[PDB]
């Protein structure tokens, strides 16, 4: 059962995925019509809870129990971009009509480059003035708030404005003189 | 624009999902690229903080300067101090109504 | 760092095939693979496919089976037999010669595109404008709709108004002039 | 309103007011 | 009713999201990842895990410093107490 593991990890993945898409869809169709009273409080809610739980997801599903990228490789059984309509029933969502040149640049790594084209412009612009506080910066404050929040309320496990033997000996030694012989 | 943007938001939400799904079913040195990542983080991460700080301090600083006539916390006691206490039917507190004595009609 | 030019092989590749890979990066004009690969070498004698893997030679090799678009290209090269190191593919999947590595670099160019749009997400709510001691405190479908004070009691008109297409039939309109 | 003002149907009665507001 | 029970439970909760806010952002704060742990990829994946804070990281950052006040003042308006149980400015 070791290659159901990696099916059950590129499932798990897709699923979490459409449905956050699907959440992200459906929350959009009330933010557009009913433009007036959104707070910010409410709609960062909701992109906090479908951003988040994806992405937490989303890395865990790759570096635990996944198999070897070094000896499998990529490769599809053909090639053929025909639109048939018995291939539809095998994504659930997606992959509605797959075509071959009519897409030159649509996916690749999701094609957004804010960070390897930065490091090249930027790839030279500290020789020796730092690389100290750097990578060795994990060491400075380690503990400044984690020794605190358990040893205030965790740690337990209220002022008395009743006294529960003022009022049984009041009541008996009010009616009579029991107890005063 | 605030339908333009849900529909690009939604647009880009679906092309991930699909380029997500079809990467699913085809499946089956001195860069530091990650230092300026945490400190472009740590950057964005001050400056909410100091927005943050300014919207408290830019906000609520009312009372602060000079006590002027504001129902948050500084108009609302005036009167009831004065005439009654904390009282909610659905906004209404304390009617002046004589009927601690009236025993007329309400 | 050669693999982020996306250009393709499109007549320097007469053929994407097993051994034809070899001899399309033979010949590199000008896009369809690395000048250095065992081109030269393999275009000594002839259109090849011993520089693939056979001989020892650094050519886009047949890495394994593919005839339909084209071979994945490994620029194979091993001094024993049965390996082929990799940076790249001169393939036309995708259209182009990519990384040839993992998923990795394909989920982290999807997740650093989907950032771009997130903070854009983040910055365009972020200056719109704020809550404050009043929600945006500053500056010192409401006013009225149908009626404020508009009390019951002789609401008892209601009562009666329950008379009257009674006390008459209405009259068919279906006319908007 | 202009439109078309082609409201038929019947009731014609109702109440549309609002008022409450003492304790009922 | 009971809803001093309610206000002790806001303000419970009230303080222990922002005990998480301060807690649940500093996973990057104290480190920058000086080493490559992540077994799928440090170039792509290391790269982005830092450039989506506004998924990863500002989603928390984003109400836990503006829900602070926010709580605050609703729990400083919604008891308006005046409650010294003998109204010491009545008798004067």
């Amino acid at each position: 059962r070791e290659e159901k593991q990696l099916e059950a990890s590129l499932d798990a993945l897709l699923s979490q995925v459409a449905d956050l898409k699907n959440s992200l869809g459906s929350f959009i169709c009330k933010l557009e019509n009913e433009y007036g009273r959104l707070t910010w409080p409410s709609v960062l809610d909701s992109f906090a809870l479908l951003s988040g739980q994806l992405n937490t997801l989303n890395k865990v599903l790759k570096h635990e129990k996944t198999p070897l990228f070094r000896n499998q490789v990529i490769i599809p059984l053909v090639l053929s971009p025909d639109r048939d309509e018995d291939l539809m029933r095998q994504t659930e969502g997606r992959v509605p009509v797959f075509s071959h040149e009519v897409v030159p640049d649509h996916l690749r790594t999701k094609p957004d480059p804010e960070v390897e084209e930065q490091e090249k412009q930027l790839t030279t612009d500290a020789a020796r003035i730092g690389a100290d506080a750097a990578q060795k910066q994990i060491q400075s404050l380690n503990k400044m708030c984690s020794n605190l929040l358990e040893k205030i309320s965790k740690e337990e496990r209220n002022k008395q404005t009743f006294n529960p033997t003022d009022t049984n000996a009041l009541v008996a030694a009010v009616a009579f003189g029991k107890g005063l012989s | 624009w605030p339908w333009d943007s849900v529909r690009n938001n939604l647009r880009s939400a679906l092309t991930e999902m699909c380029v997500l799904y079809d990467v699913l079913s085809i499946v089956r040195n001195p860069q530091t690229l990650q230092l300026i990542s945490k400190k472009k983080s740590l950057a964005g991460a001050a400056q909410i903080l100091l927005k943050g700080a300014e919207r408290l301090t830019k906000s609520v600083t009312e009372n602060q300067e000079n006590k002027l006539q504001r129902d948050f916390n500084s108009e609302l006691l005036r009167l009831r101090q004065h005439w009654k206490l904390r009282k909610v039917g659905d906004k209404i507190l304390g009617d002046l109504s004589y009927r601690s004595a009236g025993s007329l009609f309400p | 760092n050669l693999l982020g030019i996306s250009w393709v092989d499109s007549s320097w590749i007469p053929i994407l095939n097993s051994g034809s890979v070899l001899d399309y990066f033979s010949e590199r004009s000008n896009p369809f693979y690395d000048r250095t690969c065992n081109n030269e070498v393999v275009k000594m004698q002839r259109l090849t496919l011993e520089h693939l893997n056979q001989m020892v030679g650094i050519e886009y090799i047949l890495l394994h089976a593919q005839e339909p678009i084209l071979f994945i290209i490994r620029k194979q090269q091993r001094q024993s037999p049965a390996q082929v190191i990799p940076l790249a593919d001169y393939y036309i999947i995708a259209g182009v010669i990519y990384q040839a590595p993992d998923l990795g670099s394909v989920i982290n160019s999807r997740v650093l595109t989907a950032v771009h749009g997130i903070q854009s997400a983040f910055d365009e709510a972020m200056s719109y404008c704020r809550y404050h001691p009043s929600k945006g405190y500053w500056w010192h479908k409401a006013k009225r709709k149908e009626e404020p004070s508009s009390i019951f009691q002789r609401q008892r008109v209601d009562a009666l108004l329950l008379d009257l297409r009674q006390k008459f039939p209405p009259k068919f309109v279906q006319l908007k002039p | 309103y202009y439109k078309f003002p082609k409201k038929k149907d019947v009731e014609f009665l109702p109440p549309q007011l609002p008022s409450d507001k003492f304790k009922d | 009713q009971s809803k001093e029970t309610l206000l002790q439970s806001y303000n419970k909760r009230l303080k222990d999201d922002i005990k998480s806010i301060m807690d649940n952002f500093t996973e990057i704060i104290k480190t920058a990842k000086i080493e490559d742990e992540t077994q799928v990829s440090r170039a792509t994946q290391g790269e982005q895990d830092n450039y989506e804070m506004h998924v990863r990281a500002a989603n928390i950052v984003r109400a836990g410093e503006s829900l602070m006040k926010l709580v605050s003042d609703l729990k400083q308006f919604l008891i308006l107490n005046d409650f010294p149980s003998v109204n010491e400015a009545i008798d004067q």
